[PDB]
């Protein structure tokens, strides 16, 4: 018998359509006592070996040992479910994304920027220790959760499974301008993620979303073949400016580990 | 149907392709590309892909296709993965074979130029 059944559909409560686009749907709902929320996903040619393989990569998401990581709780295998399904905690701020650029009311301030910048360090150098790396398709503020008392924490939820499309990318901006151009096995992907933390940064930084006048293909494509660059911002400290530049190195072997900088940001928090 | 604003209105088969190229700049001039003939310039599936993603709103990375095919073969790829990317995003599977596009075959070019241009034409 197989060493998992999963999550059972049936035991799931949803209560409350959140959105729907290419992907799939997500739900606000309930699960053995836990607010959730429910990606419901949607897979074009759904077939037993695309099944067999969500079922192979959804354990390696489980990660419960880590505060700055947001594990998949339990995934639902298709069949016998309807649709492959992926489960979490429902996280009250949403993501980075919505607390930065859809903050209707409050503004964070600088020193919890800071804290969520070594949130996110910490969490991306635990889950750099991890053998084999788990592949996602980015890290970047939508990836990022922010929990009830404001702890940034990467999603597992992220993952990139084996069967998805990976010729669309969804949010270049965040990404290594070699992994605009190069197949992953081609790249060191634990750089690539450091150029994803810089345009973080960036962001935490302006309080803007990167190159947000462009369309995703024009950014993808400026970056890759034109050069775009985020502008350095200017007013900030020397300190805050050498940091961004320096994760931010055109030479991915020249950027810092995530166990690099988390030393870095510890110092620069207020406690 | 469409077959007969082809062949059976020649005037309004010209209306199409220039309501068609007017609809192809308005995205690829964002990325400094324009199109002044339907004949061959989506032959090699390039503009094809650049378009899908102008118009469904992602990035297509470049070693997912091939920038500047230097085969027959590698532009019928160009134009499968572009069908695959149609395909995606809510269209039916094209009628015409990817090699009908890679060889300039207007009719071909033009219905499924139509068919993004039936479902696309308000994107911005
Ligand atoms: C389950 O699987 C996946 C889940 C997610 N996404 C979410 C995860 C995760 N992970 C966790 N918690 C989430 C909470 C959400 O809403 C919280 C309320 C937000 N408001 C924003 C505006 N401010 C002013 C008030 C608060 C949310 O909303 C859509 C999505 C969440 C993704 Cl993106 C992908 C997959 Cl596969």
């Amino acid at each position: 018998m197989n060493k998992h059944s999963g999550i059972d559909f049936k035991q799931l409560n949803f209560l409350t359509k959140l959105n729907e686009n290419h992907s799939g749907e997500l739900w606000k709902g309930r699960w053995q006592g836990n607010d959730i929320v429910v990606k419901v996903l949607k897979v074009r040619d759904w077939s037993t070996r695309k099944s067999r393989d969500f079922n192979e990569e959804c354990p390696r998401l489980r990660i419960f040992s880590h505060p700055n990581v947001l594990p998949v709780l339990g995934a639902c295998q298709s069949p016998p479910a309807p649709h492959p399904t992926l489960i979490t905690h429902w996280m009250p701020y949403g993501s980075l994304y919505n607390v930065l650029h859809e903050g209707t009311n409050f503004v964070v301030d600088q020193s919890q920027a800071v804290k969520f910048a070594l949130d996110m360090a910490r969490g991306m150098a635990f889950l750099h220790t991890l053998e084999p790396l788990i592949p996602r398709h980015a890290l970047n503020s939508r990836s990022v959760m922010i929990d009830e008392d404001m702890t940034a924490r990467i999603s597992m939820a992220d993952v990139k499974f084996s069967f998805q499309s990976p010729g669309r990318m969804y949010a270049p901006a965040w990404v290594a301008p070699e992994a605009l151009q190069k197949k992953p096995e081609d790249t060191n992907r634990r750089s690539a993620d450091m150029w994803s933390f810089a345009v973080l940064l960036w962001e935490l930084v302006t309080r803007e979303v990167p190159f947000a006048d462009l369309s995703n293909m024009e950014i993808g494509m400026k970056v890759a073949l034109e050069g775009l660059r985020p502008t350095i911002p200017p007013g900030i400290s020397p300190h805050v400016s050498k940091l961004m530049k320096i994760c931010m190195n055109e030479d991915p072997a020249k950027r810092p580990k995530f166990d690099m900088i988390v030393p870095i940001l510890e110092k620069m928090q207020d406690k | 149907a469409f077959d007969t604003l082809f062949d059976h209105a020649p005037d309004k088969l010209n209306v199409v392709k220039k309501t068609l190229i007017t609809f192809v700049n308005k995205h690829l001039n964002k990325l400094n590309l324009e199109v002044t003939e339907l004949e061959t310039q989506f032959a090699d599936g390039v503009y094809l892909v650049l378009l899908m993603g102008l118009l469904e709103g992602y990035f297509v990375p470049l070693h997912s296709f091939f920038l500047t095919p230097d085969s027959f073969e590698q532009k019928v790829l160009n134009v499968s993965f572009a069908f695959e990317l149609m395909q995606d995003g809510g269209l039916e599977k094209p009628k015409p074979r990817p090699e009908d596009i890679v060889n300039c075959d207007l009719k071909s070019t033009l219905r499924v130029l139509y068919n993004l241009f039936t479902k696309y034409r308000n994107v911005e």
